[PDB]
This record gives structure tokens, C-alpha cells and sequence, in this order.
């Protein structure tokens, strides 16, 4: 199938400020029915973030999120954003963009299910300062 | 009324037992089997294949058995192996040795099931006017028996997934009952031929083709994309059969009323209308942007049996022969619509990765819709033009 998801944003950033992150895609424009952020540190796992779906714009966020984190897209150029506000200490880990597709055999996965997508990005490391 | 009672409760059961099959089945070879997800696609692979060869020859037999039971009694005598089969039989035969020897064995179901329950609809349908009923009558108890099974593969499923089986195979001998108390009182192959070269018969098919094999196929990845529509995949699902659950009671509702409505209306509105409401449902799952819609769509499809089910026997009795009734309905209704959906089910994978679901589903509307249109035209009788 091979469309690409290419991830920007992240940088070091202070206890409190902001980041905005964005995600192009460049084949896509027909498949891909549903964009999400995913993030992941050490310690634990792949952690969902926020979902949405092109057509529409319907947004959904694991609780652990939601007022602080802001999903968009706009179609017309190939890119989902993630505008991060209040960060935190926690919030600190690689931020993932994931797009659905097509079908795959099992009891099915949902909105938040990594193994839901069809395809993912590289990365682009999130910092939030104990500090400074 | 002597059938009816009888027949109607035959449904109950028969269906009742496609419920310990149905939605359990895959289940069964997923968990209580631990087969791969890559033997599974083979083992259905097979339960099709052998339907190929019990469709078409169900259906020249149930017409020259005519009102005799012997046919179906050879299905409920199968049925009643339900219990002692996947326990003693099915479940030992493809895990020590080599499955494809096992998989043979699946010709039981494709037997009973995929080929025999339109030879239970059509032998019940043939009673349905020799008594003083309607098909779409008692034919709803079929949604009511497969709701409520339908709710206990799942509840008991964590307690005891073996009596669900063993309820079933219970409920083979009841069935075992009905057909023996119940009393109830042509052709040969060469002028069944004739069917195949007769150009009304061509368009029927062609709608079966068009319109319920798209459907068929369709409603085969739905799944996939309604759990989409929920946080969790368990969530998610879990929805899921409740609408199929719920849902069902409103089609056997639907049904009720369905051969009052399909009595007047005509055989031929009565499928243009089924085709319609698959249709819309092809064109709308495109149009996705939220679940309470995803529910909805999927409630329709009891918008459509009722029509379909009961339409296509009224088309089949008023604009053929009913000297052909169930051989005509298991070639075109039955077979004709699997062959073909062997087929489109290839295509729409090659979609999905080519345009996705959204992309795909849209065009699935323009085939299914442009076919349905088509059919005012081709299919004989009165169309929408008259009312």
C-alpha cells in the first residue's frame, strides 16, 4: 500500500509552555480514513493520545488529555496536528502519527488500539523539563 | 392452524441452531481449537466449495420429493449430530492430523446449513400454500430463534462453551418431533434446462448477481469498520452484536407485517424495494462520521430481509412455474449468488488497499444502486410505475 506519514514538531520545551506538532502524508488522499497520535517513553508501552477522522473532523482523546491536547486536520494539505498546551513532566516521549486504511483479520480493533492501523511515522521526540 | 404451528416452530429451532454455528463457529476454532487464523481461512474455503455442488442439488430434489419430507428429514437427522460431532469428531480430526483431512468433514455443515436452510425456507414456503398462511409468517420465528441463541453463545460461552453445541443438537431431535407430527398433502430435469435458456430467468438472476451478491460481500468487512467506530476493539464489538441482537427482533416485526405489505405491492417492487434499502446502506456506510450512525446502518439490513426473503418467493411463484419453485430460488437466490460472490469478494480486497473502505463502499452504491435501477427494466411484472 505504502503512503508515508512524516512527523514535525518536538524540541525541548518547558514545564507549562507549548508545542505544536504536525503530520504530512504523501501519498494519502482516497484510503486513510481515520489519523491519531500515539506516544511512547520507557517504563511502559505505546500510549493512544488523540483520534480523528478526516470527513468530519470527530475527535476523540484518552482522558489523560483531554482540555490539555487539541487534534486537527486540514485535508487540503496532507496534515494532522497536535497543539500540546500545559505540558507537563509526563509528558515526555516519542510522539507517533498512525493512519487507518484497510480491513485485517481478528476481533477487531477500535479507536485507541495501536494494532488498528494500517500504517505509522518515524517520530520526533517530546521534552518536558523536571527544570529550566 | 395445523403447518403453521408446526413449521413456525420449526424455524424456531432450526435457527436456533444455526446460532450455535453462526456467530460462535469461528469462535470455536479461535479459542477452543487454538487453529491459526491461517487454517481458518481454509476451513471456510472448503464449507463453500462443497455448498457449490448441495445448492443446485437440493433444489432439483426438493422439487421432485415435491411435499415429501424425506429430504429434510435427512437434515434434521444430520442436525442431531450436532452435539456428538465437533465434540467426538470435528475437534479431534484437524488438531493430531493433518486438518485438510478434518476440513472434508466441514462438508457436514455445508449440508446442513449453507445449502439446506433456503431448502428448509423453500420446502416450508411450498407447505406455506397448501396451509393457510404466510411464509413471511413463521419465517419470522427463524429471527426470534437465532436472537435468542444468539444472546447465550456469549453468556454461557464463559461457563460452559460446549452446551451451547449440546443445546443444539437437543433442540435437532424437537426438531426431529415437528416434522413427524405435522401433515401435509410435475417436472423432470429436461424441463428444468429449459429454465436456463428462458430470458426471464437470466434477469432475476442478473439482480442476484448485481444486487445481493454486492450486498452479501459487502456486509462481510462492515464488521471491520464498525468497531472502528468504538474507543476499544471489546467495546467496540461488544455494541456490535447487541445491534444484531435488537435488531433482529425489529426484522422478525418487519416480517410480520411484510406479506401484507408484499401482497399488494407486487413481487417486483417488493425486491426493487429490498434493493433499495441495500442500496442506501452501500452508499451510506461511506458516509461515516460517527457510531450512532454505524448502529443505524446496520439496523437496516431488517429493513431488507423482510422484503428480500419474502419478495423473492412471491416473484418466483407468480412469474415462474411453482413446478420449479425451489430449484429456481437454490440456483438463484442461493447458488448464482455465491458463485458470484466468490468473485466480488476478491475484488473488494484488491479495493480496500487500492481505495481504502470510504472508496471502496461508494462504488459498492453505484453497482448495487445502477443494478437495482436497472431492474425495473429487466426483471418482468409491475413496476413502481403503477402505484
Amino acid at each position: 500500500m505504502q503512503v508515508q506519514l512524516v512527523e514535525s514538531g518536538g524540541r525541548l520545551v518547558q514545564a507549562g509552555d507549548s508545542l505544536r506538532l504536525s503530520c504530512a502524508a504523501s501519498g494519502r488522499t482516497f484510503t486513510t480514513y481515520l489519523m491519531g497520535w500515539f506516544r511512547q517513553a520507557p517504563g511502559k508501552e505505546r500510549e493512544f493520545v488523540a483520534a480523528i477522522r478526516w470527513s468530519g473532523g470527530s475527535t476523540y482523546y484518552a482522558d489523560s488529555v483531554k482540555g490539555r491536547f487539541t487534534i486537527s486536520r486540514d485535508n487540503a494539505k496532507n496534515t494532522v496536528y497536535l497543539q500540546m498546551n500545559s505540558l507537563k513532566l509526563e509528558d515526555t516521549a516519542v510522539y507517533y502519527c498512525a493512519a487507518a486504511a484497510r480491513p485485517s483479520y481478528s476481533g477487531d480493533y477500535g479507536y485507541t488500539e495501536a494494532l488498528r492501523y494500517d500504517y505509522w511515522g518515524q517520530g520526533t521526540q517530546v521534552t518536558v523539563s523536571s527544570h529550566h | 392452524n395445523t403447518n403453521f404451528w408446526m413449521f413456525g416452530l420449526f424455524f424456531f429451532f432450526y435457527f436456533f441452531i444455526m446460532g450455535a454455528y453462526f456467530p460462535f463457529f469461528p469462535i470455536w476454532l479461535h479459542d477452543i481449537n487454538h487453529i491459526s487464523k491461517s487454517d481458518t481461512w481454509i476451513i471456510f474455503a472448503a464449507i463453500s466449495l462443497f455448498s457449490l455442488l448441495f445448492q443446485p442439488l437440493f433444489g432439483l430434489l426438493s422439487d421432485k420429493l415435491g411435499l415429501r419430507k424425506y429430504l429434510l428429514w435427512i437434515i434434521t437427522g444430520m442436525l442431531v449430530m450436532f452435539a456428538p460431532f465437533f465434540i467426538f469428531i470435528f475437534g479431534p480430526l484437524l488438531q493430531y492430523n493433518i486438518l485438510v483431512g478434518s476440513i472434508v468433514g466441514g462438508i457436514y455443515l455445508g449440508f446442513c446449513f449453507n445449502a439446506g436452510a433456503p431448502a428448509v425456507e423453500a420446502f416450508i414456503e411450498k407447505v406455506s400454500r397448501r396451509s393457510n398462511f404466510e411464509f413471511g409468517r413463521a419465517r419470522m420465528f427463524g429471527c426470534v430463534g437465532w436472537a435468542l441463541c444468539a444472546s447465550i453463545v456469549g453468556i454461557m460461552f464463559t461457563i460452559n462453551n460446549q452446551f451451547v453445541f449440546w443445546l443444539g443438537s437437543g433442540c435437532a431431535l424437537i426438531l426431529a418431533v415437528l416434522l413427524f407430527f405435522a401433515k401435509t398433502d410435475a417436472f423432470s430435469l429436461k424441463l428444468a434446462l429449459e429454465l436456463f435458456r428462458q430470458p426471464k430467468l437470466w434477469f432475476l438472476s442478473l439482480y442476484v448477481i448485481g444486487v445481493s451478491c454486492t450486498y452479501d460481500v459487502f456486509d462481510q468487512q462492515f464488521a471491520n469498520f464498525f468497531t472502528s467506530f468504538f474507543a476499544t476493539g471489546e467495546q467496540g464489538t461488544r455494541v456490535f452484536w447487541y445491534v444484531t441482537t435488537m435488531g433482529e427482533l425489529l426484522n422478525a416485526s418487519i416480517m410480520f407485517f411484510a406479506p401484507l405489505i408484499i401482497n399488494r405491492i407486487g413481487g417486483k417492487n417488493a425486491l426493487l424495494l429490498a434493493g433499495t434499502i441495500m442500496s442506501v446502506r452501500i452508499i451510506g456506510s461511506s458516509f461515516a462520521t460517527s457510531a450512532l450512525e454505524v448502529v443505524i446502518l446496520k439496523t437496516l439490513h431488517m429493513f431488507e430481509v423482510p422484503f428480500l426473503l419474502v419478495g423473492c418467493f412471491k416473484y418466483i411463484t407468480s412469474q415462474f412455474e411453482v413446478r420449479f419453485s425451489a430449484t429456481i430460488y437454490l440456483v438463484c437466490f442461493c447458488f448464482f449468488k455465491q458463485l458470484a460472490m466468490i468473485f466480488m469478494s476478491v475484488l473488494a480486497g484488491n479495493m480496500y488497499e487500492s481505495i481504502g473502505f470510504q472508496g471502496a463502499y461508494l462504488v459498492l452504491g453505484l453497482v448495487a444502486l445502477g443494478f437495482t435501477l436497472i431492474s425495473v427494466f429487466t426483471l418482468s411484472g409491475p413496476g413502481p410505475l403503477s402505484l
